[PDB]
């Protein structure tokens, strides 16, 4: 049951310095490389280095090379990709990877995503979106949830506390000036709505912000 | 994890007079040990092991010429102008295309050009380093007690018998205890910081393989190469060529693979697998077996009471004894296995030893098998199994008398002296005076001389030897056997040690 | 090059099956027999200066065959 | 040092169909040491095959990586809606380590047109000073659409916002979100606003406005 | 013109189909079906049995080791026909000339 | 197992060493000369002389 | 093979550039003279040789440096 | 390889005025071997300077060369009116032969905005199905200037086509076209085109437009 658990995904800001753990577990720690992986957040598998785990001498990739610490702790396992003065690049799903070396990296961190920039914690700007005489499709009136302007993510946004998943498209949080927006679109029958209540329910824990913001017809 | 069958299986003399041992050991060698109170016991390394491998450097052996840019200036303008030496991936050669009035130029028979084509390697191949502190050792040990032919061949049994063991030493950790269980435990002492020089080569990968090749060496290799990781080569332009200038044209030409050459250029080379590791096969390793919890169950048990059987039929080894296995009928189990060596059936008297020690029934079930061996004398012998006629014996040969034997002993000597160096001197193990010495002796002798002239191959030194030969029979007295000394031996015997 | 100039030999360790095995202990004599081979008219001119020079008999000997080594790898 | 690319970069597939997701070594011969990884989005990427010839523990025989030193291939002569994932192969000849561009497993279907709904910005957002058009385009299949924002007739690029769901994963459409967001003075000083969508589905832009002017 | 080729070389073959075909000490050479077809090509060999391993003696064996050959990539010569030779001259007189 | 070595294609380069670069694609263009023809100026004149 | 016994040297009319030429003249001399190089422990060693013996001064040297070039590659 | 740069672009200037022209030698030390080349538009050029250090015989002592081989300046102490032109600097230490990115001599005067004037396409144009809005801004100092085309609101950069006068030859100001060409169509299917010019003498855009709506 070879595991490599990293530290856990965490926000940061430009100028700072963030040094991810990755334990290793189920073998033998020193007879094997230690391999970093960068995931950025919309591109592949981009290699960071390794480290020695016997010797604890770290190699990185040209791109990788001087802003990053490989370093690990023998007894407990625990490699660590450690990047200096953070950089929104700096954000992505970060991996250590057990060598089997030539023959590649076996197992993988369960994988740490860096979010590195500078705002502040923001609650979303949740509109319930009503449909107009366009947005009537068939039975169904497409209904919606505007959040606008949070950070960080996520939000989290049902539909009468989740009761309507079924004609629910909750679109993906995308940024706006470092905060966020996801668009939720439920697609209810107009039979019901607006005759029963139709409310998107945005839960934004990071800011502590549940948003219940229903549907009526403009 | 047994010597069971194995090709190079050498007992080991107990001297007694200590429960520990230095001992020298190899991957493919299992080391069979015996003494007193000590049980016969298997020790053999696994393989070596190096987990963690990183690339000294890599190399181009096959490239392809392109982008062919030859830029032609006119006679007399000197030195020619491609701007591709702005570009590493190009590969630019001056130069000059002879002139008539007629092509491109108002002058005759000189010229200028700058020639450029891009660089591209079509194939390249890789050295490797090894850390020791990333070497391994994986020596199975075991210990011969109530055995059969599967158990004996098979580890996860005798995991369980407790007569087996399997381990890693590293310079870190250089020594490891184990118990044997009901023999008691044993310890091995080892210096895997002496064991191999990990620095002594590299781990050159030459196709999907990967080999050992001397670091010097390595680099001595000609060919275009490149930084460990990337990109910016040494004399790429050695896989590619050139061609006349007829006006302008002229075509850089990359040779083709030169794999085949690199297989070539290994002949001293090894064999070694990557797996998540390079594991080794050839070993050398200085270990200290101490047996000082190393004991003996079965002294009170009684000699077994029952017909016995051949589980399999007498046979030797190879390695000079005989190996048979007892089913035994009797159900008076756990008993003593009475079996003797004798030389005549007339007479009672044990010649030959037990290899394996204090031959045991385990238990009481009746036909348990037990895989049991002693050694014969040379001459005819009787493997003898039993008291009275419910006893059986067996006939055995073993022609390998003693003067013969002696020179398997002597001889085998120095060719366990040559070519392993000055650890040949741990055969001399429990040593000092003379043993202790004679490492001396080639200790520092060693580490020069035939170094010295060492890295010639087979008969080259051999030859300097047989060059070296009438400068016994032509010189002065008391000076004839001093630069007679170095001819034969340690030089024609690593010679004549491959003869072929 | 490619050729020439192998690891060969390791001599480290290895009781053991080397990669390229058998080549190594043939290279020499053959290919300096096949080329001298190839060419007979060289071989018999090497034995001449053996004798013509040193004039001591035993060591005259050491000339020739010597050389006709040195013109295989010159 | 050493290059890949890994095509498709993805493939709508039956499940239980056989596709063969190439892969190949730009430098040298990679020989061995190329592995296939899949990627379920999310998750650190799942090794698939080692040497790329030869399956993981874990992994099952359906996936079949071969090719050889310039060229590999991650075959899964049985995809599936398990085998859904983003697919990697990695020269490990020479540090350094790399990936090719990957490959999705997208299970096939049948081509469905987004049902797109396009909001004005409510009440809560016309009192806020801001306003987006907001306009959810729903359960298209393919994922391969079109978006555009046309205000008065003239079309606007500006305050546009897209959000979509991946393959939907009951009915494996698409859905998307496009939102034109505004500011409430040049929302009201202009009137029409449309979200057109040209999807595969369709050979026109599928159209759905409101005129501020209009209810 | 047309040049004859006296035969072909392989320079890169394969190792293809590895057979190998076992048998006990002393029971002797192994054969193979693969040395029927000279596509396959055989090595015998041994390889010591304890009785771990398959066989009632100790420290012999038998196997037939075999590939398949295959020529991946292979070279060639070519004899030039002595009445194909041609020489193509281009012969010139000096009259008024230009550059071009 | 068997094992086969490496493309010797570059090491027949490297078999090359005084080779002639030759074009045979239905037919061989071969470079360096060597014939012996016997001009005849009979018939040869000089043109101009008036 | 293809590691030696190349075509080189054609040398039937053929008057024009080979296709290797200048790698060939380096052939001998170096390698012999890397691995000499390599084992200056050997040239310590190796031209003690011919002075030892016959007392003939130019010619004792005729053994050693020649001998010298023997060595590598045989 | 040797690089010039001379600056300024261009100077605007009193005639007798001293304005220097700069110039500096990238690479080396150009030493002498640099120039000055008056080319006034569409002539070919004409040397003024030599060796940097040195006037040709036709170009008068007004023009002097100075600056010693990383850098140098092209001086006229009285710049005129017949010294209203292109000048280039030339390193001619090496080949290659290179130019600096020239100064041009501008007179000075005072700032003068643009007389703009937005014509519709003629109805000889429209006749055509082809429609070209006009707007001619004209005798402007200096020629610092932009044009915006504004449609039912909506400026639109498209089918925009600017032609200008250069220095004026009476004024000395600039005067400019602005062409918004359109298809009748979208020419017919908006309304207000709307060319507004920000000029230095202008803190705003001047704005001229026509609704087609209006006559």
């Amino acid at each position: 049951q070879v595991q490599l658990m990293e530290s856990g995904p965490e926000l940061k800001k430009p100028g700072e310095t963030v040094k991810i753990s990755c334990k290793a577990s189920g073998y033998t720690f020193t007879d094997y490389s230690m391999h970093w992986v960068k995931q950025a957040p919309g591109k592949g598998l981009k290699w960071m280095g390794w480290i020695n785990t016997g010797t604890g001498e770290p190699t990185f990739a040209a791109d990788f090379k001087g802003r990053f610490a490989f370093s690990l702790e023998t007894s407990a396992s625990t490699a660590y990709l450690q990047i200096n003065n953070l950089k929104n690049e700096d954000t992505a799903s970060y991996f250590c990877a057990r060598g089997v070396g030539l023959y590649g990296v076996d197992y993988w961190g369960q994988g740490t995503s860096v979010t590195v920039s500078s705002p502040k914690t923001t609650p979303p700007s949740v509109y319930p979106l009503a449909p107009v005489c366009g947005d009537t499709t068939g039975s169904m009136v497409t209904l919606g949830c505007l959040v606008k302007g949070y950070f960080p993510e996520p939000v989290t946004v049902t539909w009468n506390s989740g009761s309507l998943s079924s004609g629910v498209h909750t679109f993906p949080a995308v940024l706006q000036s470092d905060l966020y927006t996801l668009s939720s679109s439920v697609t209810v029958p107009s039979s019901t709505w607006p005759s029963e209540t139709v409310t998107c329910n945005v839960a934004h824990p990071a800011s502590s912000t549940k948003v219940d913001k229903k549907i009526v017809p403009r | 994890f047994n010597c069971l069958g194995m090709g190079n299986r050498d007992f080991i003399e107990g001297a007694s007079g200590a429960t520990w041992v230095d001992l020298v050991l190899e991957g493919d060698s299992c080391l069979t040990i015996m003494a007193n109170d000590k049980p016969t016991l298997d020790v053999r390394m696994i393989n070596i092991e190096a987990s963690q491998l990183a690339e000294v450097r890599s190399y181009c052996y096959h490239a392809s010429v392109t982008d062919i840019s030859t830029v032609a200036r006119c006679p007399m303008t000197g030195e020619a102008h491609n701007e591709k030496r702005a570009d590493s991936s190009y590969v630019c050669k001056q130069g000059f295309t002879d002139r008539g009035w007629g092509n491109g130029c108002g002058l005759f028979g000189k010229g200028s050009i700058d020639t450029c084509a891009k660089f591209s390697c079509t194939s390249k191949a890789i050295g490797r380093t090894i850390q020791p502190e990333n070497i391994k050792y994986e020596v199975g040990i075991f210990v011969h007690g109530t055995t059969t032919s599967e158990n004996h061949g098979n580890y996860s049994a005798q995991v369980g018998a407790s007569q087996a063991a399997k381990f890693t030493v590293t310079p870190n950790a250089p020594s490891i205890t184990l118990k044997l269980g009901d023999y008691g435990e044993v310890t091995l002492d080892c210096e895997p910081r002496s064991g191999l020089n990990t620095e002594a080569f590299y781990v050159m990968t030459v196709g999907s393989k990967s080999f050992l090749v001397h670091r010097e060496w390595f680099h001595d290799l000609a060919l275009p190469w490149t930084p460990p990781s990337s990109t910016a080569w040494r004399n790429r332009e050695l896989l590619m060529e050139f061609e006349e200038a007829h006006a302008t044209k002229q075509s850089v030409v990359a040779l083709g693979s030169q794999e085949g050459g690199l297989h070539q250029a290994l002949a001293g080379a090894i064999v070694v697998e990557y797996s998540s590791s390079v594991k080794l096969t050839s070993g050398h390793l200085k270990c200290r077996l101490k047996m000082d919890k190393l004991a003996l169950k079965g002294t009170t048990y009684g000699m077994c009471t029952g017909k016995f059987s051949f589980a399999k039929n007498p046979a030797d080894t190879g390695h000079g004894t005989v190996v048979i296995e007892l089913s035994y009928s009797g159900s008076d189990g756990p008993c003593k296995i009475p079996i003797v060596s004798v030389a005549s059936l007339n007479d009672m008297t044990p010649v030959g030893r037990l290899v394996t020690v204090n031959p045991f029934v385990a238990t009481s079930s009746a036909n348990s098998k037990v895989l049991v061996e002693m050694e014969p004398p040379f001459g005819d012998s009787y493997i003898v199994v039993g008291r009275g006629d419910k006893q059986i014996n067996h006939h055995w040969h073993k022609a390998g008398s003693t003067l013969g034997k002696a020179f398997l002993t002597t001889l085998k000597g120095a060719q366990r002296l040559a070519a392993l160096g000055d650890t040949a001197w741990d055969f001399g193990s429990i040593g000092g005076v003379f043993n202790s010495i004679g490492k001396a002796v080639h200790q520092v002798f060693g580490g020069a001389f035939r170094t010295l002239f060492g890295g010639m191959s087979w008969i080259t030194q051999g030859l300097m030897g047989a060059l070296l030969l009438w400068m016994g029979v032509n010189a002065r007295d008391r000076s004839i056997a001093l630069a007679f000394l170095a001819t034969g031996g340690v030089l024609l015997f690593l010679a004549t040690n491959v003869h072929a | 090059s490619v050729s020439v100039q192998t690891h060969g030999e390791s001599s480290l360790v290895n009781k053991t099956e080397t990669w390229l095995d058998s080549t190594k202990a043939t290279r020499y004599l053959m290919k300096t027999e096949n080329w001298i081979i190839r060419n007979p008219g060289y071989a018999f001119l090497a034995a001449v200066l053996g004798w013509m020079l040193g004039s001591n008999n035993g060591q005259r000997v050491v000339f020739t065959i010597l050389l006709l080594l040195v013109a295989p790898a010159y | 040092d050493i290059v890949l690319t890994q095509s498709p970069a993805s493939l709508a597939v039956s499940l239980g169909q056989r596709a063969t997701i190439s892969c190949r070594a730009s430098q040298s011969v990679s020989t061995s040491y190329m592995h296939w990884y899949q990627q379920k989005p999310g998750q650190p990427p799942r090794l698939l095959i080692y040497l790329v010839s030869n399956l993981e523990s874990g992994v099952p025989s359906r996936f079949s990586g071969s090719g050889s030193g310039t060229d590999f291939t991650l075959n899964i002569h049985p995809v599936e809606a398990e085998d859904e994932a983003t697919y990697y192969c990695q020269h490990i000849r020479e540090l350094t380590r790399s990936e090719a561009g990957p490959s999705w497993l997208e299970i096939k279907r049948a081509d469905a047109a987004p049902t797109v709904s396009i909001f004005p910005p409510s009440s809560e957002q016309l009192t806020s000073g801001g306003a987006s058009v907001v306009c959810f385009l729903n359960n298209f299949y393919p994922k391969d659409i079109n978006v555009k924002w046309k205000i008065d007739g003239s079309e606007r690029q500006n305050g546009v916002l897209n959000s979509w769901t991946d393959q939907d994963s009951k009915d494996s459409t698409y859905s998307m979100s496009s939102t034109l967001t505004l500011t409430k003075d040049e929302y009201e000083r202009h009137n029409s606003y449309t979200c057109e969508a040209t999807h595969k589905t369709s050979t026109s832009p599928i159209v759905k406005s409101f005129n501020r002017n209009e209810c």
